[PDB]
Parts: C-alpha cells; structure tokens; sequence
C-alpha cells in the first residue's frame, strides 16, 4: 500500500543490492570487451528494471496523494481509471433573536462536514486511481522480468562445447576411436 | 555467528505492529546486511565448486528465510490496508482467522418555526449523525482485517522462531554429532 | 524511526565486519580480540532491536485488542456517544504508550 | 524523481540518500580499477 | 509561542456541552505541544547555522595548517 | 494551476454550538495558510525539478562530448 509500505525505500535497497552484486562481480573476471557476461547482462538489465519500477512507483505516490486543492480529477480520467481498467486487468423574534446565533452556527457545522466528506471522497478516489495503476503494472512489469530472466539464462543453460574438439573434423580425438595405420 | 543472528532478526518482524511505518524497513535492512556479509563470505570462503560446503547450506538457507520474510510481511501489510471500499471479507477468512485460531489467543475478535434554515439546520444535525454512523461502522469494517492481520504476525512469529532454530540444527547437527561421537 | 535507526546501525557494523575480515589472522586458537568486540557490539545491537520491536509493540497496542425535536434529540445523542467513544480510545492509547 | 515525489509521501529524504549511498558503492568498485597518478584527474572519476 | 425536561432531551444538551468542553480540552493541549514545538524549531534553527560553522572550521583549521605552511615555503 | 478560485438551559446550548462554530472558522483558516505553503513548497519543487533536468542534461553531455570526441591520433608522430 501507498500509506503503510514504504516503496521507493524498498525499490531503492534492491537497487542497492544490485550494485553491491556488481561490486562482488567485477573483482572476478577480466575487463575484456569481447561481450558481456551472461551475469553482467542480468544484472543490468535487472538494474534498468528497477530504475523503471522506482519511476513507476514515484508516478503512483504523485497519483496517491493528488488532493482536491492541489489537483482536479478530470471525469474521463477518472471514468478510464475506475471503471474501465478495473474490469480489463480483472413575537417569534427575542427567541430568534437568542437563537439565530445557534441557527448559523449549526448550519456552518453541517457545511464544514459536508466540504470534509466531499474531500475525504475525492481523496479516496485518487486512491483507488493509484491502486488501479499499480495493479496495471504489477501485470505489466513481472511478465516482461519473467521472460527476460528465462530468455538471459536458457543462453547458458543450453551453452555446452560442441561434440567434437574442431568443427569440420569428426574425429573424437579419444583413445577408444584410436586411428590404425 | 552473524549468519546465525541475521536468523533471528529475521522472525522479528512479525511482532512489530504495521502502524509503525518500520516493517519494511527491518526487513529490506536485514536483506540489505545479509548482502553486505556475502562479501565478507566470498572473501572468507574457498571458491570451489566441487560440491556445496556446510556453512554455504547454512548461507543459501538464512537467505532464503530473509526472501521469504519479506514476501509474507508484504503480504501481512496488503492484509494491514484492506478496506470495505475496496474489498469483502470472505467467510472462510473469518471463520480461520478471528474464531478458529484467536479463541487459543487471548484478544478480542474484533411551536412550527418550519423555516429554511431552520430545516436546513435539522436535516444537516441528522445527516451528520447518519455519517459518523457510516463512518463507525467502516472503522469496524477495516479493524476485522487489522486483527487478522494481528493473528497471521502472531502465527507466523512463530513458525519463523520454529523454522530457524529447525534449520540451524538441520545443517549442522549431523557433523556436530559425528565428531562428539568419536 | 527506532527500528530504522537501530537496523542501520547494524548495517554499518556489518560493513565494519567486511573491514576488519581482511586484516585478522586466520588461526584458530583464540578468538581475538577485536573479533570479540565486535561480536559483543552486533549482539548488543540485536538486543536494542528486540526491545525497540517489542516497545513499538506495547505501546501501538490499542484497547480493542489490549415531532422533529423527538429524532433530533436522538441524533444528537447518538453525535455525543461516539464523541464519548472516541474520547475514551484515545484515553487507552495514550495508558499503552506511558506503559 | 525525488522532485515529483509528493513531500507527503514522506520517502524523499530515503531515496535521495539511498541513490547516494549506491553511488558511494560504485565509488569502491572504481577504487580497486583507477590509476594512482596526481598529474591529472580520470573523466571517469570527474563524472562520479 | 416551556421546556420538555424529558431525559433524552437533557442528554443531548449535556452532549452539547460535552463536545463543546472535549474540544477545549484538546485546543488547550494543544497550544502546550506547539510551544514544545517552537522551542524545538528554535533549537533547530540555531543549531543549523553553528553546525554549518563546523563544518567549514574544523575543515578549514584540520587543512590550513598544513596548506599556509605550503604556501609560505615556496 | 491552483484548483482553488478564492432560559439557562438553552443559552448553553447556543453559546457551546458557537464556539464550535469559531473552533471550525479557525481551523479553516489554519487549512488555508497550509495550503498556501504546501502550494509554494510545490512550485518551488517543480521549478527545482526543471533546473535539476536541466543541469542533469548540461554536464552529462559535456562529459560524454568530452568523453566521445577523444580519438587515438591518425599520425603516431605528429
Ligand atoms: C580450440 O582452439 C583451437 C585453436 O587453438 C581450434 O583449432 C582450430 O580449428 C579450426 C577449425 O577446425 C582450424 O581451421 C581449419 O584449418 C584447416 C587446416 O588449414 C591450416 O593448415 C594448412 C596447412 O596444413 C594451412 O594451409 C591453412 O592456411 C590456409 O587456410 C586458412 C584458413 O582458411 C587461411 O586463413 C590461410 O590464409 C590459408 O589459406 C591453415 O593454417 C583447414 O583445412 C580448415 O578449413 C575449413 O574451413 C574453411 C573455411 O574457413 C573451409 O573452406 C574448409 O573446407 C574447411 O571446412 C580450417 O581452416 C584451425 O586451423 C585450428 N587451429 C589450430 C590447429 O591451432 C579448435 O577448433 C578449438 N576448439 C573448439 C572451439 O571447439
Ligand atoms: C537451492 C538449490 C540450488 C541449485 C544447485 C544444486 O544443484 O543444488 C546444490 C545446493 O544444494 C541445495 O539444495 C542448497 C542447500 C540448501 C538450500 C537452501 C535453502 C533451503 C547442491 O547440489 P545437489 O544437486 O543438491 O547435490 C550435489 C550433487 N550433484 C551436484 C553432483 C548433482
Ligand atoms: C552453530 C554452528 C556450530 C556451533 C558448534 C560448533 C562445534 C564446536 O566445536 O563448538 C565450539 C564453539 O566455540 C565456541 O565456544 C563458540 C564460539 C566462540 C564464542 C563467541 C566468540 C565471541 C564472543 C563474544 C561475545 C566449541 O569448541 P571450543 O574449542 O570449546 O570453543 C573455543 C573456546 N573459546 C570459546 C573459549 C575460545
Ligand atoms: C525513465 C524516465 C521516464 C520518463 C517518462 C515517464 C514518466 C513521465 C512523468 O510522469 O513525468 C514526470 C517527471 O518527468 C520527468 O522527469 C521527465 C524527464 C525524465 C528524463 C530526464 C533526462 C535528463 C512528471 O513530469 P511533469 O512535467 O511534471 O508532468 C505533469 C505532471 N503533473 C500533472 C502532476 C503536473
Ligand atoms: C609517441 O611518443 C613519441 C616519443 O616517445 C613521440 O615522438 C616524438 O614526436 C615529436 C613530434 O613528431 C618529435 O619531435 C619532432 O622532431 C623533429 C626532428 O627533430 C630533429 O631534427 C630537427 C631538424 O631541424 C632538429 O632541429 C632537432 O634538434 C632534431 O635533431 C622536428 O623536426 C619536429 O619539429 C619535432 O620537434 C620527437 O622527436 C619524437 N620523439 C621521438 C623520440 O621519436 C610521438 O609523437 C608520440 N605519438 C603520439 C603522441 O601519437
């Protein structure tokens, strides 16, 4: 949630992390340019994705914590964010005198009330508009991690040396298929 | 030693309350130490790959428990910010989690002066009273999902204590119990 | 921010242990001295951490777990007893947090 | 982003130190890297 | 820094008078905790400017002493 | 764009519902000097966003034109 998880402070200490696995890396292989290593490729691309998950969830805090006096919630917006992407991702005067004071007093009461409930609504809206963003994400961002981890690492799962020593020779070179002259 | 302490600290967010604004921050810190030690680790330990040693079982494990602390307090605090505005308590949730289990706890399972402003007045006392009613009874509403949130942190501190110390034994005790038994 | 501050000291300390890794002998003898400390330092942080989660605990415990004249009347009860309700939760969570 | 981060959201302070903080972790994987030299300063290290 | 006097009716103007006191208990707390509080900001902004004056002495005295020395010599 | 356009037993009672009158006209007033610094502490951060980018994009590419323009000499001895 938007008021009790902390995100960007989460988002940020996996970005953290990263970087101390860079730290641990880079000690351990040489600073070739050849290519790129198959870890060094994950943690990149792991990295790109957190800065991207980091912009996403300063975007929805912004959309969070939109206020009636600080933002207007324009009704296409909140039409698209709360009812459409919902569903896709899922005498009779000395007494008047005494008490007109009572009278005005009261009716500012139910005034105020009434301007604090319209704003509390408005708030709880852009709550929901938050939540609704957060969840097109959540279905968005995890498949494309998903997909990119299994693409990156099926490189080297499936990366074995060949069968024989020399493309070209079918000789094994091994002492069972030993050449007689 | 450390390996053993960043264990326990991981059971120790399910006794802080979600109110406190630090759930994640203990646990994404506990995280964040148990990386800065693997340093200390990959400096410390060979680099063989002949097979997994002991203290690295022991290493694999404790991360895994700090991973799988941080996925269950996530899921505790989504649990913490469940509202009737958003959501529907379903029956087996409360059959579990507020009867079932908290009844071994002790807790609770929570003359004509028609005018118009007079008018205006009079409705506007009732409508307030008719909000606050609303109001209370959403307030009841969001403190079922607390106290279930409560009872999983209770459930959960424990089984995290349990877990730890079945897991310290289970990496070691074998070889700790072969050399005693020289 | 207790758990925080309490937690990231035990961040720095383990930083602390990556420094002092590479420069201890590596017998097997004695503990030394340093690592000792160092040691003692990271439990009593672990402990300032247990006691900071279980205050936090105690004191965020709230008490719930340990004609027309004729309605207005009514209404304006019902408006003074959960005032009334309200005054006396707050009367509890503020007996929790002196605890 | 921490200037579109709302100041009530109350995160701005952790991002922007934990961004810093990331940086000086970078800063030790260069320090094993960089020449010693004082006749001039890496471009490298002027952009860090 | 002419009346009814029935019970319900007697509540509700004793309930009244309940908010009407609850509410000046709580402004008169709260004008305690905003002094606390100024005292605080004020011991924050005085605090703010010696630190920074700290900061550049204890840099200035740790360095210069060593910096005129240099720069005398040549 | 700021949203915002700028007997005894009864006198009791009347004096108690006007001071929660006052108490709600004050704490309005308290709101609307809040928003004003909130309004200014937003502005004052997206101008600050804005010259943030802008020395971002300054530096950044000096660095890199500086970076990217340094070739290897065409002649070994010039
Ligand atoms: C591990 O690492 C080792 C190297 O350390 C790898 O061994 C190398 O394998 C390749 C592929 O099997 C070898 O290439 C072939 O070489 C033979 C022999 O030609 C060589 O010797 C001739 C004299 O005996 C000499 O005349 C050749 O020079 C001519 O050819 C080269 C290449 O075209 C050209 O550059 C020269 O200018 C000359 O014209 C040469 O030195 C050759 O017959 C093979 O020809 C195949 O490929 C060509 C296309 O390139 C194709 O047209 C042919 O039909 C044929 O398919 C091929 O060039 C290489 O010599 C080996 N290196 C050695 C022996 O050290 C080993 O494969 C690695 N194992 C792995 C990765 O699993
Ligand atoms: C996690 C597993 C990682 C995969 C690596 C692996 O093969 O297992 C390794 C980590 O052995 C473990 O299973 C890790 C030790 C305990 C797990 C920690 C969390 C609980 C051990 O390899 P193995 O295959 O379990 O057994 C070795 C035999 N073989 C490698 C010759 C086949
Ligand atoms: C769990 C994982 C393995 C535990 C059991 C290992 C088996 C074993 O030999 O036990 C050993 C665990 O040695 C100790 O005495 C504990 C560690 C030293 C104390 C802590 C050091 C800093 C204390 C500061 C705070 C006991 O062997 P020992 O040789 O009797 O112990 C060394 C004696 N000494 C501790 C006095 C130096
Ligand atoms: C990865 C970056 C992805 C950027 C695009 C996606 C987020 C866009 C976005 O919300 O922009 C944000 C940050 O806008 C910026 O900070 C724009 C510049 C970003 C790159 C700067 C490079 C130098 C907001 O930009 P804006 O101009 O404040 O947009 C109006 C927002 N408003 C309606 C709340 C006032
Ligand atoms: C890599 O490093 C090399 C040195 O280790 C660099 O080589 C130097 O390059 C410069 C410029 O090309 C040369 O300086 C020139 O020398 C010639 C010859 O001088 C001689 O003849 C004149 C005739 O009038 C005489 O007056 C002199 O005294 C000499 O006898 C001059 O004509 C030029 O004006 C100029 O001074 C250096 O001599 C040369 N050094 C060596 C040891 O070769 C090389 O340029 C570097 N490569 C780079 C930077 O890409």
């Amino acid at each position: 949630p938007a008021d009790c998880g902390e995100k960007t402070s989460m988002a940020i200490s996996v970005l953290l992390a990263q970087s101390v696995f860079l730290l641990l890396i880079s000690k351990r292989l040489p600073a070739t340019s050849m290519a790129i290593p198959l870890i060094g490729k994950f943690l990149l691309f792991g990295m790109v994705l957190v800065t991207m998950v980091v912009v996403i969830c300063v975007i929805v805090l912004n959309i969070h914590f939109r206020t009636p006096s600080t933002h207007v919630l324009s009704e296409p917006v909140k039409k698209l964010f709360l009812e459409t992407l919902p569903e896709i991702l899922h005498a009779q005067q000395e007494l008047f005198s005494e008490l007109k004071p009572a009278v005005d007093g009261a009716n500012f009461i139910v005034n105020h009330m009434k301007d604090q409930n319209n704003y509390n609504e408005e708030k709880d809206c852009w709550n929901r508009v938050a939540r609704t963003v957060d969840r097109l994400c959540l279905f968005v961002v995890t498949p494309i991690m998903v997909v990119g981890t299994a693409w990156i690492f099926l490189q080297g799962a499936y990366n074995q040396p060949p069968p024989q020593p020399f493309p070209g020779d079918p000789f094994s070179y091994l002492e069972k298929d030993k050449r007689f002259i | 030693i450390p390996c053993l302490l960043f264990s326990f600290l991981t059971g120790l967010v399910f006794y802080l309350p979600t109110d406190s604004g630090e759930k994640m921050t203990l646990s994404i810190s506990v995280l964040l130490s148990l990386t800065v030690f693997l340093l200390v680790i990959v400096e410390l330990i060979p680099s063989t790959s002949s097979a997994v040693p002991l203290i690295g079982k022991y290493m694999l494990f404790t991360m895994v428990f700090v991973i799988a602390s941080i996925i269950i307090t996530v899921i505790v605090i989504n649990t913490h910010h469940r509202s009737p505005s958003t959501h529907v308590m379903p029956e087996w949730v409360r059959k579990v989690f507020i009867d079932t289990i908290p009844n071994i706890m002790f807790f609770s399972t929570m003359p004509l002066i028609k005018h118009p402003e007079v008018k205006s007045a009079i409705e506007g006392i009732k409508y307030i009273a008719e909000t606050m009613k609303s109001d209370q009874e959403s307030n009841n509403a969001a403190e079922e999902w607390k106290y279930v949130a409560m009872v999983m942190d209770h459930i959960l501190l424990a089984v995290f204590m349990l877990v730890c110390i079945i897991g310290t034994l289970a990496v070691f005790a074998g070889r700790l119990i072969e050399l005693n038994q020289q | 921010q207790k758990c925080t501050v309490a937690i990231n000291v035990l961040l720095a300390q383990t930083v602390f242990l990556f420094l002092v890794a590479k420069k201890v002998p590596e017998t097997s003898q004695a503990v030394p001295l340093i690592s000792k400390y160092l040691t003692f330092l990271l439990v009593v942080t672990i402990l300032i951490v247990v006691n900071a989660v279980v205050v936090l605990n105690v004191s965020l415990r709230s008490p719930h777990t340990h004609p027309a004249i004729q309605a207005c009347v009514e209404a304006c009860n019902l408006i003074a007893r959960a005032r009334h309700q309200q005054t006396h939760f707050d009367s509890g969570n503020k007996e929790w947090f002196l605890v | 982003f921490v200037f579109y981060l709302p100041p009530d959201a109350g995160e701005k302070m952790g991002l922007s130190i934990f961004a810093l903080l990331t940086l000086t972790v970078f800063l030790l994987l260069l320090a094993d890297k960089v020449p010693e030299t004082s006749l001039s300063v890496p471009i490298i290290i002027k952009y860090l | 820094m002419p009346l009814i006097k029935h019970p319900e009716v007697k509540s509700a103007i004793e309930g009244i008078k309940y908010i009407a006191e609850t509410m000046k208990s709580d402004q008169e707390s709260n004008n305690a905790a905003e002094e606390w509080k100024y005292v605080a900001m004020v011991m924050d902004h005085i605090l703010l400017a010696v630190f920074m004056l700290v900061c550049i002495i204890g840099t200035l005295a740790v360095f210069a002493g060593r910096l005129i020395e240099l720069n005398q010599q040549g | 764009k700021r949203p915002k356009p700028e007997p005894p037993e009864l006198r009791e009672v009347v004096s108690s519902i006007s001071y929660i009158a006052r108490q709600l006209q004050e704490q309005e007033d308290h709101d609307v000097l809040k928003e004003d610094w909130q309004f200014v502490a937003m502005v004052v951060d997206r101008l600050f966003l804005w010259t943030f980018i802008i020395f971002t994009s300054v530096g950044t590419l000096v660095i890199f034109l500086d970076a990217t323009y340094h070739l290897p000499p065409a002649d070994p001895f010039p």
